[PDB]
Parts: C-alpha cells; structure tokens; sequence
RNA sequence: GGAUUUUUGGAGCAGGGAGAUGGAAUAGGAGCUUGCUCCGUCCACUCCACGCAUCGACCUGGUAUUGCAGUACCUCCAGGAACGGUGC
C-alpha cells in the first residue's frame, strides 16, 4: 500500500522505466516500440510497472506493402496501450 | 559463477548488443535492468543483424523482445 | 428498429460522431474540437478548414 | 498503481480496440474487470484485412488485445 | 521411488565444469547457441560466455563474448566440449 | 503448486516433440514441478532425418508440446 | 393455418443424424413458406416433417444449408431462386412428394452443389427416361435414389434427347 | 480458485478423447493422466501433426499448454458443471 | 463481475488462437477462463492460395471440447439457446 | 499472483523464375485526354523442378463380406490429382 507505492514511484523512476517516469513527470511524447512492427509516436499520460502506458496525441504507423511499402500513417490523440504488444518505450526519438 | 544479477549489473553500463526478437541489437550503455529484466540503455543505437542503423538512444525496451545480451 | 441508434432518438440526434472521429484520424491536430468540428460541419460552402484537394471531400462525402 | 485500473473507468464509455490477429473493432464493451478483460458489444470488428462484422454481445479478451482508445470527451488524469 | 535429477543440477554441473555447450532456441531450430555458462540463479535464465550464433542453413557463426541470452527462449543443450 | 507425473514413466525411453518441430530421443531421467523433463542418452531428431547424441539433454517443458512411449514401464 | 417463427424458432436446431445442424419442425402441417432466416446462421439443415406446401419455394437467404426435408408434404412444382439461396445446398431431399412432369426439373440444373437428393415416391419416378432426365440435368450429382450415379448413365443422358 | 474447467478436463480424462494442440498435433485417444495444469498423457492415440498422415503412438505426453482444444466424453453433456 | 455468465448454454462463436469461429454452446468461465464448450463445432477458411478460386470454409465438429484458456480472441452470440 | 502449461503474447511478413502469351469496362504515372511506349499489385494456359513427399476423404470401373452394435477412420487393384496441413 503505502511505502509499497512509495517503493513503485522509486522503482519506475530510478529504474529500467525511467523513459517513460521522465515521459510523465517532463510530459514527453516518447516512442513505444511494439513487438508487432507498429510505430505509435505520442506522449505518456498513465505508466506503470508492466509498461503499460497511456499515449496522448498518438499516431500509429505501418510498413504497409500494397511494390515498396508505404507509411500507413494515422493519429488518434489519446490511446492507451498495455505493454505485452510493447518491445520498449523510448524517452527520446529525434522527431 | 557470475549470476544474473552481478553479470547484468556489470554489463549494465557497459555497451552491450542486445538481440531482440526480431532482428533488434541494440548497442549501448544500459541504464538498469531489475528483476523485472526490463532494459534501458542510454545512447544506444538500433542494428538489424549486426548493422548500426538508428539513433533513439537511451531507450527501454520490455524484456518480451530480449534475445541475448552482451557487454562489447 | 435499425433506423434509431443509441443517442440519435429516431430523428432527435444524427451521427456526427464517425465523421468527426475520420476527420481526426485525418487531420490529427492537438486542437481540432468542439468549435473547430461544429463549425466544419454546420457551414455550407465556406473556405473549409482542411483541404478539400485531399481525400478530406471524400471523408465528407462519406 | 495500474493503467488496467485505468481502463477500468470504462463502462458507458465508446472505445476503440485493437486486437491480437490483427483486428480493429469500435465498441461499446460492456464491462471491464482487472485482467484488462473487457466484453464487447454493438461493436463493429475487422481483423487482418476482414469485414466489418458486428457483435452485439461479444468478450475481448486481454493479452490478446494490443492497443485501446477512450472517448475524446475523457479527462485523462481523471481517469487514471 | 527413484529421486531427481534437477535440470539446474545439470546446468550447475555444467557450469563447475566450465564446459562449452550449444543450445537449442524457440521457433527456429536452424541456429543453435554455442558457447559456456558463467553462473547461474534460481530462474534458469541461461548467462552464456565467448557465445556465438551458429546457423544450419548459413553455415557461420556471430559470436558474442559473455552473452545473456533469455531464459524462456531456451530448449536444452549438447555439451560439444 | 503440483509436481507432474511422470513417476512410472521414469527412467525409461520417450520419444518428444518440442518446439521448432525437433524431437529429443530419449529416457526420462529428472524434472521439476516446472516440468523440466532431463533426458540422458537424449538424441536430437531435425526437420531433416539427422539426428545427434546430446549426452544429456535437460529438456525443459518451455517448448515440448508432446512426448512418446517406447514401453509400457 | 399460420406457419409462423413461432415454430421457427421453437423447432429443434441442434445434432443431426450426420452430426449436422438440424432444424426439424414435425408435426405441424405447415403449409406457410415464411419466417425462416430466422435460424441465424447457425442452421443447415430445415426439415418440414408432416407438412402440406403447396409447392417447393419460400425459403430464404442460407448460404450454408447443408440438408432440407421437405419430404411428406405437398410439392407439385420446383420453384427457381433455390440455389443462390442454397449454395451450400447438396441434400434436398423431397420424396413421398407429386412432382409430376420433366418440366418440374427446370431449376433442378442450375446448382453446382446438389449431390445428394431425393425426390422418390413422385409420378416422376415410373415414367421411361426419368432417371435419364436426372443423369443429364444434374452434373455434379453422387447419390441419386440410394444408389451412385454411373458414367455410362451419363452417356445416355447426354447423348439422347439432342 | 478451482476450475470446473478442470473438473471438465477429470471428466475427460481417463477415456478416449480428442486434443488439438498448436501447430496441429491433434491426439485422438486415451487421455490418461491430466493434471489441472493441463500436461495431458494420452494412451493409445492417433495424432495427426497436423500431417495428414494422422498415425497411432501409444502413451503420448501432449501439454495442453499448445493445446487449442479437447473433445471430451459428448455423454457428460449434462455435468454437474453446468447441469 | 462475470460478464459472460448471462450469455453461457447458448450457441456462441468463440474465437480462436488462429482466427478460427467455434459455435458451442458454451457453459462455462474460470480465472484462466478455459471454454467447455457442448455441442461445439469448428470452421476455418479453406484457401483457395488464389483468386479465381473462391475462400469457403470445411465443417469440423468435436460435440463437446475443453479449449484451453490460451485460445479465446473473443466470445460472441451466434445461436439462441436450444 | 507480467518468468518453462493457458490472460501483459514469437508477433509480424513474404509467396520459386520466364516467354513478341493476355484481361483492369467504372481505378494507376509520365510522355501534357484519343493513338502508342515503358513502368513498381493477380489469375488462365504452357517451360522448368504440374513449387517438391507422406497420408486422409472422395470420382472411376472390377472386386470380399449377409453381418448385430454403439464409431478417431475400416476391403483390395489401378488412374487422377477437384481439397487439407506436416518437413524444405
């Protein structure tokens, strides 16, 4: 309860997960990198331990062959994602 | 003996490649994995079978992907 | 029985929801809300606010 | 603290989900419970390159979900 | 009636020994780990050393140095040393 | 919270299939409530019919989704 | 009498004797082709068991059926739209039924899926070239009256009658 | 807790039953011992592989950890699980 | 809550590790939620490999199978309960 | 109660080569519509290496059995591959 989520802001902060604690308490928009090869670009609004996060301005793009593939590109604003489809969640892209 | 914890610690930091599931070896210097195997390297570079391709960085990965791990 | 839906009151609400919901898909602008979407979809012939040389007259048209 | 508790503030609430083979479906689940298990309904879901098929009273399961999105008219820090 | 012989007390075996081993992986049985086990833990997830990638098809071999391959991507393995 | 049973099974000849299509040719020797079949004088079976003696192989229940009888035990 | 989805949907849809989806509704009489999509998609088979309709037509859109009865009932003639809304459609079986004339086999042909039908006990059945008939107009036909189908009949199907 | 589904799997234990496992080894045939973690030993069974050449081992140890499904005794329709 | 629990003994379509539909009329839930699924059959899509052969669908039934939980992608209502 | 059996996932992906072989009416680009040239998504025929083997069901004719029991599936010879997934 208590000094247990005492510890869980310690351990998502001074952890493994310090992409998306900085991705929360900087509000940045950060790469979550799924196992399935679907690039969602967007900040993080809800984190926890299992890399469960919740993106604002969220956009989702493919490799999609109709040929060479083109970037399927959308953007839905909020979306959350649990993070067993999730590979990393990255603090910084370059764009 | 070097388990886990000790081998990982000193390897955390030190650049390692570390092979997703897909291809995905990262080179870079680890933040911290605990027991929860979650990585986070810091200025670590994409490679696709061996080839240095991306610039992210410090970037955590969930330890589904993991592969291997290695300090170059 | 399929010509009323939730909200819609078989002739007191319409579907604007999908059409704004493709047309955030479309745009993707961190401010494109309830003024922005009820003035789009409330004028007739206005210079619109997204560009009709793109599949956004299609969107509308769907 | 869990963002499943996050979208446990779901009920009532238009969502859309996309799944594990390749699906994307818009629903009204019909209720949430704390393995992220939350049953569709009215839904229209399309997996890989599929239809639009409806399912008036249908069970998304969890771990084979991939990404959710809430309503626009939802306070995030609210629900979470 | 006859008492177990632990798959750890293989690999801890394996490991005193200091022995060079090649493993088995998941939906691929093409490549094939070969290399030695520095330590272990209670978790079986394999710590490997001088380990390199070995390929059936392909015929060569990456090697790694003291590599930490997953744990639950392990089948078993053939002491070749 | 349950070990498996394999008990009359024991010290005897099985013929398994684990993941990647491969079998492992071999006597159940030792495991673990995790299943962790250990198979000694365990030979790896490929896609192709070349097979290699392992010596011992601590198979574990990880990936091997079958295993055969040779006997009755 | 009104054949309604009250005896639709309170027939028995469920194991059939091939282990089939089944949809019996003995014992009715019905003589009233109507109300029946209303198995929803999970039914193959639509038995009519001890009824009286007038003719064979009134079904709807199934795209799977896989066994109709309309035996022991009252079918003169043969109706058209049948196999767009039968593709699936190989048993139909109508015997103990009046169909009377080669002219009540003119939708009959027109399927690619009938294979295993029936139509015994009609005025149809003694007359000379009857199963010839059936041997020329039904090409991808196995098991007509209980017995296969033979490629000498086909012959002499499609060689007379030119 | 415990699971009608495994009282379910003690039912079809111990008989001829049909399990369908992941990349389609399919064992039709004795499942002899199953334990509630599924681990199902099958007896004188006939598994596919999805091969096609569906042939018949004896004393099968099929987990049901790939196991997509199982075709229990269709005369316990009316168990006490569901009733 | 126990959501399916009032859509159990009816002909339902559940869904599959492979994107298979599965009517059975299902009985039951647990904590892993494997499916006990009576008078339950299957049906997949038989690929053609091509297009100018058509996608259909060969019929398999079991009676009565013990999915195990690692196979819902979800449970729908595709018959009324007989 | 996200670590070797089920619910925090190993999921994604792509169909072997070619001939002055061909179809896109309503749908592709440039040569600034029509005509015509080349170009980055399939199928029908044919050449290879009917993409290669197993087996199962079936169509073909011949062929053994007249028999009572609750079914993975029960003849044998021979052809063809209309259909399924298993190793490359």
């Amino acid at each position: 309860p208590e000094e247990l989520q005492k510890r869980e802001e310690e351990e998502f902060n001074t952890g493994p997960l310090s992409v998306l604690t900085q991705s929360v308490k900087n509000n940045t928009q950060v790469l979550i990198n799924c196992r399935n090869n679907k690039k969602l670009l967007g900040r993080v609004k809800a984190f926890d331990r299992h890399c469960n996060m919740v993106l604002e301005n969220v956009k989702e793009m493919w490799t999609e062959v109709p040929s060479k593939p083109v970037n399927k590109d959308r953007y839905i604003s909020k979306m959350f994602l649990r993070g067993d489809s999730v590979i990393v969640v990255l603090r910084n892209p370059l764009i | 003996p070097l388990n886990p914890k000790p081998f990982l610690n000193g390897l955390t930091g030190k650049p390692v490649m570390v092979k997703l599931k897909w291809g995905m070896e990262y080179k870079g210097y680890l933040v911290s994995v605990d027991g929860y195997m979650n990585m986070q390297l810091a200025n670590t570079e994409e490679y696709i079978d061996g080839a240095l391709s991306g610039h992210l960085g410090e970037v955590l990965i969930r330890c589904n992907n993991v592969l291997y791990i290695r300090g170059v | 029985l399929v010509e009323f839906t939730d909200e819609e009151g078989y002739g007191r609400y319409l579907d604007l929801h999908d059409c704004y919901l493709k047309y955030i898909n479309l745009k993707a602008s961190e401010k494109l809300d309830y003024i922005t979407y009820l003035s789009i979809f409330d004028q007739l012939f206005d210079i619109p606010k997204e560009r009709k040389n793109a599949e956004y007259k299609r969107y509308l048209e769907m | 603290m869990k963002l499943v508790r996050f979208l446990m503030k779901l009920s009532h609430e238009t969502v859309t989900i996309e799944l594990k083979n390749g699906t994307q479906v818009h629903g009204t689940i019909t209720g949430v419970d704390v393995s992220m298990n939350t049953h569709l309904k009215a839904v229209k879901m399309t997996l890989k390159n599929r239809e639009p098929v409806q399912l008036e009273t249908l069970s998304i399961r969890g771990n084979n979900i991939r990404y959710f999105i809430l309503p626009d008219s939802l306070p995030l820090d609210t629900l979470l | 009636q006859k008492v177990m012989v632990q798959p750890i007390n293989l690999i801890f075996r394996y490991l005193q020994n200091r022995s060079r081993i090649q493993v088995w992986l998941y939906e691929q049985v093409n490549m094939r780990i070969e290399g030695c086990i520095i330590g272990f833990d209670e978790y079986m997830n394999l710590v490997l050393d001088d380990a390199e990638e070995i390929h059936s098809k392909t015929k060569s071999r990456k090697q790694l140095g003291r590599i930490m391959l997953k744990g639950d991507n392990i089948t078993l393995l053939q002491s070749v040393s | 919270a349950h070990p498996p049973e394999l008990k009359k099974f024991m010290d005897k000849k099985l013929s398994l299939k684990l993941n990647g299509g491969r079998h492992v040719q071999g006597i159940l020797r030792g495991f673990d409530p995790f299943m962790n079949l250990v198979i000694d004088e365990c030979v790896e079976m490929a896609t192709s019919g070349q097979q290699n003696n392992i010596g011992m192989v601590v198979i574990r229940g990880n990936s091997i989704i079958m295993l055969e009888a040779l006997e009755r035990v | 009498v009104k054949l309604t989805a009250e005896l639709i949907e309170q027939a028995a849809q469920y194991t059939n004797a091939v282990r089939d989806r089944e949809l019996d509704l003995r014992g009715y009489k019905i003589p009233v082709i109507e109300n029946l999509g209303a198995t929803l998609d999970q039914f193959d088979a639509i038995d009519f068991s001890d009824n009286e309709i007038r003719k064979l037509d009134g079904f709807p859109l199934l795209r799977r059926l896989k066994t109709l009865l309309v035996n022991n009932n009252r079918i003169c003639r043969i109706g058209e739209g049948l196999d767009q809304a039968l593709p699936c459609l190989t048993e139909l079986i109508l015997t103990n039924n009046s169909l009377v004339e080669l002219g009540d086999l003119d939708p009959l042909a027109s399927l690619k899926s009938l294979t295993y039908l029936s139509i015994l006990r009609n005025p149809v059945t003694n007359k000379k070239h009857y199963r010839l008939y059936v041997i020329y107009k039904v090409p991808q036909v196995r098991v007509l009256d209980f017995q296969k189908v033979k490629l000498k009949e086909r012959q002499e199907a499609e060689k007379m009658f030119k | 807790s415990i699971g009608v589904p495994i009282k379910v799997l003690h039912e079809a234990e111990g008989h001829i039953v049909t399990c369908e496992t992941n990349t389609g080894e399919v064992y039709r045939g004795k499942l002899i011992e199953a334990e509630d973690n599924m681990n199902c030993q099958m007896s004188n069974i006939t598994v596919t592989y999805r091969d096609g050449r569906v042939a018949q081992l004896e004393q099968v140890y099929i987990r049901g950890s790939k196991i997509r499904f199982l075709i229990l005794p269709d005369m316990l329709k009316n168990a006490p699980m569901l009733k | 809550s126990s959501k399916m629990l009032q859509h159990i003994d009816y002909r339902m379509r559940c869904i599959l590790q492979d994107g298979r539909i599965f009517i059975g009329t299902f009985k039951a839930f647990d904590k892993h939620m494997n499916l006990i699924l009576c008078d339950c059959d299957e049906f997949r899509k038989i690929k053609p490999k091509n297009s100018k052969q058509a996608e259909r669908e060969e019929k398999r039934v079991l009676g009565l199978v013990l999915l195990r939980g690692e196979n819902l992608v979800s449970m729908t209502v595709e018959g009324p309960p007989p």
